[PDB]
């Protein structure tokens, strides 16, 4: 996928929620540096709904595919607000950006 | 010569599946053009037309209102407080062309509707049967509120569309969709975080965020966010009356109960001025995208 159009995608779709940056702040929702291959509500001083941490899944390009697809629908009871990525092309490219932007 | 009524009069040979079709026009449209805006979508501004074709009734003498679809001539359209709402005019635009047969206030109204739907906000009760009236029954310029006010301002402003203090703080938690834009209304940022996903967040940010009072590249003054988000002063003072607050309060710590009030406040807002009779259909409630299988 595109990274840089990736990019842009997260920065209209995610950015008032996420940072990248490693140290990055929490903000409404969690940092996601080294999101990838860690488990789900596991970032270090977030508080979470415990139904993201009863999902307990590894993150990897997958299952963050299917999530962003529609996230209440992957995680009943999440707080993340987020209507969902409709279109696979943009899934691709966001997560395609979030690989090596949280790197 | 008597008071003007408005009597509902269903599109002829249309029902309960015609309508469903629109809907999901509209919604497969909010689905797929999801680039406008910056990736907001075209939903919020959906919204705040219903509101606005809506928000001109006097109940007085039953002037404006979204009855007579009158949105669609120019002295309305051309409003300076309706500026930004030619977006979903023309959003709306080959939908009515698929469906010719509707009112144009029905489509405006049932456009708000589904956006709120698909937004996943609660389910809102339709009601068809407006019809389109003369060019001369479009209400004058200036009957929208404007947002340089106090809360005294907005109880007053909302007397007249009948709309009492739980129904102006359940409406006004719409203001969690979307944004402002400099070029339309001289005030300009997000309200809050999640924009096109209906939740009751415009409650908690108002009460949880630390807000400042400051002037914009238009010299109009808004409530910013460190969190980046802003307030028009007529929403900040939902929190400066104490009977608001407590309504506030209430939808923040209870969405269920902000998703049913802002329900009946907003098929009331777009029912304002209009007369159903006996023989009238049952008022809709329409399948969204999600449970429909997409
Ligand atoms: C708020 C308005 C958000 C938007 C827009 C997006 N996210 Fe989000 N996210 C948010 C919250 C409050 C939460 C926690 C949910 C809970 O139940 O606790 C999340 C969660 C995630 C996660 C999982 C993190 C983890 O399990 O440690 C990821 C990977 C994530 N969010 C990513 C993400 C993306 C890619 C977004 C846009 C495309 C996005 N989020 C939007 C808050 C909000
Ligand atoms: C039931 C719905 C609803 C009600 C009631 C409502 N609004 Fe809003 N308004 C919206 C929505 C949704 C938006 C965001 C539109 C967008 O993002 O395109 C908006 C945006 C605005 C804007 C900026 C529009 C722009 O594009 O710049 C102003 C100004 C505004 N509202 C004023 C008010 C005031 C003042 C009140 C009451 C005193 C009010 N509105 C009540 C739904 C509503």
């Amino acid at each position: 996928g595109s990274a840089k159009k990736g990019a842009t995608l997260f920065k209209t779709r995610c950015l008032q929620c996420h940072t990248v940056e490693k140290g990055g702040p929490h903000k409404v929702g969690p940092n996601l540096h080294g999101i990838f291959g860690r488990h789900s509500g596991q970032a270090e001083g977030y508080s979470y709904t415990d139904a993201n941490i009863k999902k307990n899944v590894l993150w990897d390009e997958n299952n963050m595919s299917e999530y962003l697809t529609n996230p209440k629908k992957y995680i009943p009871g999440t707080k993340m607000a987020f209507g969902g990525l409709k279109k696979e092309k943009d899934r691709n490219d966001l997560i395609t950006y979030l690989k090596k932007a949280c790197e | 010569t008597t008071p003007l009524v408005h009597v509902a009069s269903v599109e002829k040979g249309r029902s309960y599946e015609d309508f469903q079709k629109v809907y999901n026009a509209i919604a497969l449209k909010l689905r797929e053009d999801d680039e406008y805006d910056n990736y907001i979508g075209y939903g919020p501004v959906l919204v705040r037309l219903a509101w606005h074709i809506s928000g001109t009734w006097d109940k007085h003498d039953n002037t404006g209102g979204s009855y007579g679809g009158t949105y669609r001539f120019k002295k309305e359209f051309n409003d300076p407080s309706n500026a930004g709402l030619q977006n979903g005019f023309k959003f709306l635009e080959p939908i009515h062309k698929e469906f010719p047969w509707i009112s144009s206030g029905d489509l405006f109204s049932l456009g708000g509707v589904t956006a709120v739907q698909e937004m996943q906000g609660p389910k809102i009760p339709w009601r068809c049967g407006r019809v389109d009236t003369p060019e001369d029954t479009t209400p004058d310029n200036g009957r929208l509120p404007d947002a340089d006010k106090d809360a005294g301002y907005v109880r007053t402003f909302f007397q007249r569309l009948n709309m009492n203090d739980r129904e102006v703080v359940a409406l006004m938690g719409a203001h969690a969709l979307g944004k402002t834009h400099l070029k339309n209304s001289g005030y300009e940022g997000p309200f809050g975080a999640a924009n096109n996903v209906f939740t009751n967040e415009f409650y908690l940010n108002l009460l949880n965020e630390d807000w400042k009072l400051e002037k914009n590249d238009a010299n109009n003054e808004q409530w910013d966010s460190k969190s980046g988000y802003m307030m028009l002063p007529t929403d900040y003072s939902l929190i400066q009356d104490p009977k608001y607050l407590s309504i506030v309060k209430e939808y923040a710590n209870d969405q269920d109960k902000f998703f049913k009030d802002f329900s009946k406040a907003f098929e009331k807002l777009l029912e304002n001025g209009i007369t159903f009779p006996k023989d009238a259909p049952s008022p809709f409630i329409f399948k969204t995208l999600e449970e429909q299988g997409l």
